[PDB]
């Protein structure tokens, strides 16, 4: 995608956010047993 | 009490070899199993493979 946007005198950015879910699940199992697991879709980051 | 003596450790005094001798104590020999086997190895490399990033893990038998 590409914008065409009002010249200002300087320079500034472009916030651009998407829209994606951002899951936490979170187990206790044992006693000091924590553990996490992060899943944000569909812009991963924990590819191998 | 002289009488009890075992009389073959006298013959090899001072030359006392390994089945002679009284040893710590300890199983045999069973071979380490395979660590492509464990509980959470493979799966690690399942789960984020499909886009997790996981972080926390199960305390072990000795709880540590």
């Amino acid at each position: 995608m590409q914008f065409t946007v009002d010249p200002m005198t300087e320079p500034t950015y472009l916030m651009l956010l998407f829209g994606v879910f951002d899951q936490v699940v979170i187990n206790q199992p044992t006693r000091s047993g924590i553990s996490v697991a992060y899943l944000r879709l569909p812009f991963a980051s924990g590819s191998a | 009490r002289e009488e009890t003596v075992r009389p073959d450790l006298a013959a090899s005094f001072n030359d006392w070899t390994y089945d002679q001798l009284t040893q710590p104590p300890g199983t045999a020999y069973l071979p380490a199993p395979d660590p492509l086997t464990g509980p959470t190895t493979i799966r690690d490399k399942v789960l984020s493979a499909e886009g997790e990033q996981l972080a926390g893990s199960r305390p072990s038998v000795l709880h540590g």
